[PDB]
């Protein structure tokens, strides 16, 4: 279910090439034909507007678009009553006799779970939910507790939901606590770092993504080669250039994943060329990693911009280290910034208190601000005495 | 959580980004 | 296939091949891993003059 | 020619270059950059590049 919701992500905005949506509408058409993707096929209608939003022959007639084999037709129509009858009412008359007749336990909790999967690709969360909770009385080891996991994150993935789905993980995890091998325990953790997307932790969604193994393959809810860019993305960003050294560009599973698929350009070209200090070829790898991987993935677009900001920034605050003073012919010119340009980037970033530098106007001399002797225990010592006095009188002042 | 969220930018999305490829040739 | 269904000494000319393929990778943890199981194997298995010295 | 001693030029390019620039530090700090392409023996853009690259 995800190789659709990751090519027809394409379908919303595409400022680039149109030949983005035509070859994405190849996965779309031929998906539709096998299985029916009716609650996400209406839903790519009902998420973005007047871009590809506009053409329905169903809920609203209009024609705006690039492709037009996102209407409804007779086919579709057919194969909807199709999927409602053989998986549903032909296993409805199945289920039932088992119920009746009482045999098994774990075999027939077995066949509440592949039909709660069929509502799933249906559409409808409330028997898809309802016939877990049957099975979840039945099931006792492990065996039945992995799918308990993805129907949950189903929603999060395929219905799009980024609040019901994290309060729910955390409470099936913490009744009954197994965990199974790693690849089991990533199901949890990978959403958790996603779901940081999403709410905007910067740094924090790294922090699960990293330890998580580069083999983690969820099918319908990812796949190999987009997860391989999740990771990729959001370590650099966490990770400061002396854990990129150790972890990063050297890695046995990493390494792998480029070699395999060349759509990532992040663990070489913007380590390899942050190590050799060369901030000319450096910008134009911020090219392939905005438009080829963070535009096309979904989750990736609640930053966008946010992420090569700050990658930005970091690799400035090197450069920075290595010169006391800086020249204008140095970074405004060899690197291919211009003055007017370069001096938007850091113009906002220091008032932010984000990074601390000096730019010249007429002499175009970048001073490097340091500390000096105050460095941590000037203001950063004196903060955590009121900084905890807050929470030290909460309890104090109003006593129980 | 000041000067972070919302505000954001509205710049350095593709113009901008895309005319410091041309630098680099005129000089 | 390979464990004990076809050839037994054809293991470690095998290992030893794949060591190569994640030796231009820089995968240090697979071509050391299968080096191990060449080296460990080759006194379990015969070798001719150049595996041996390989 | 060779892959791999390709990736051990650079070290002992920097382990001679090591050497040399301890010579620099060891007295007084503040000093001519183009002085010390100097006694390097390379040009100034060429010192720049890897004497802060460590």
């Amino acid at each position: 279910n995800y190789e659709v919701s990751e090519k027809a992500f394409l379908l919303t905005q595409s400022k680039v090439s149109i030949e983005q949506r035509k070859e994405a509408a190849e996965f779309v058409l031929a998906k539709i034909k096998e299985e029916e993707m009716a609650p996400y096929y209406k839903y790519l209608c009902e998420e973005y507007l007047v871009n590809n939003g506009q053409s329905d022959l169903e809920h609203d007639e209009k024609s705006d678009s690039l492709n037009e084999w996102i209407k409804f037709d007779q086919e579709l129509y057919n194969e909807l009553c199709k999927k409602n009858e053989s998986k549903i009412k032909e296993l409805n008359e199945k289920i039932q006799k088992l119920e009746e007749d009482d045999e098994g336990e774990l075999e027939q909790a077995q066949a509440w779970i592949n039909l709660g999967e069929y509502y799933a690709q249906i559409g409808d969360k409330d028997n898809a939910e309802k016939t877990l909770g049957k099975s979840l009385s039945k099931a006792i080891s492990t065996g039945a507790k992995i799918d308990v996991m993805l129907t949950i994150a189903r929603l999060g993935f395929f219905y799009n939901d980024q609040l019901y789905v994290k309060e729910k993980l955390e409470a099936v995890n913490s009744m009954i606590e197994k965990g199974g091998d790693w690849e089991r325990r990533n199901r949890y953790k990978t959403y958790y770092g996603i779901h940081c997307l999403a709410v905007r932790n910067f740094k924090e969604a790294a922090k699960l993504l990293v330890d998580s193994l580069a083999t983690f393959t969820s099918i319908e809810l990812t796949s190999y080669e987009s997860i391989a860019t999740y990771a990729s993305v959001t370590g650099l960003f966490t990770l400061e250039r002396t854990d990129l050294k150790s972890k990063v560009i050297d890695s046995p599973e990493l390494l792998s994943l480029i070699s395999t698929t060349a759509a990532l350009q992040s663990i070489s070209s913007l380590t390899i060329s942050l190590y050799a200090s060369d901030y000319a070829s450096y910008f134009p790898y911020l090219l392939e990693t905005y438009a080829n991987v963070l535009i096309p993935c979904k989750y990736l677009n609640r930053h966008a911009d946010f992420f090569v900001r700050e990658m930005r920034r970091k690799v400035y605050a090197q450069l920075l280290e290595s010169y006391k003073t800086l020249s204008l012919k140095s970074m405004a010119s060899a690197f291919g910034v211009s003055v007017a340009f370069l001096d938007n980037d850091l113009g906002k970033f220091i008032p932010n208190k984000q990074l601390n530098c000096v730019i010249d106007r007429v002499n175009g001399i970048v001073e490097t601000n340091r500390p000096d002797n105050k460095n941590a225990q000037y203001h950063l010592l004196v903060k955590q005495g009121d900084g905890l006095l807050t929470k030290l009188q909460k309890y104090g002042a109003a006593v129980r | 959580e000041n000067w972070d969220d919302v505000e954001v930018d509205d710049d350095f999305t593709n113009e901008l980004k895309a005319e410091l490829d041309r630098y680099k040739r005129e000089n | 296939e390979f464990k004990k269904l076809d050839d037994k000494p054809s293991l470690v000319d095998v290992h030893l091949l794949e060591s190569k393929v994640y030796h231009k990778l820089r995968n240090l943890a697979k071509s050391k891993a299968s080096l191990t199981a060449a080296r460990t194997a080759a006194n379990s298995i015969y070798c001719p003059t150049q595996t041996v010295a390989e | 020619g060779d892959e791999l001693t390709r990736s051990h030029f650079n070290a002992l390019y920097d382990t001679l270059l090591e050497s040399n620039l301890c010579k620099i530090i060891e007295p007084f700090e503040c000093v001519e950059i183009s002085h010390i392409s100097k006694i390097i023996g390379l040009d100034t853009q060429q010192v720049e590049g890897k004497l802060s690259q460590m």
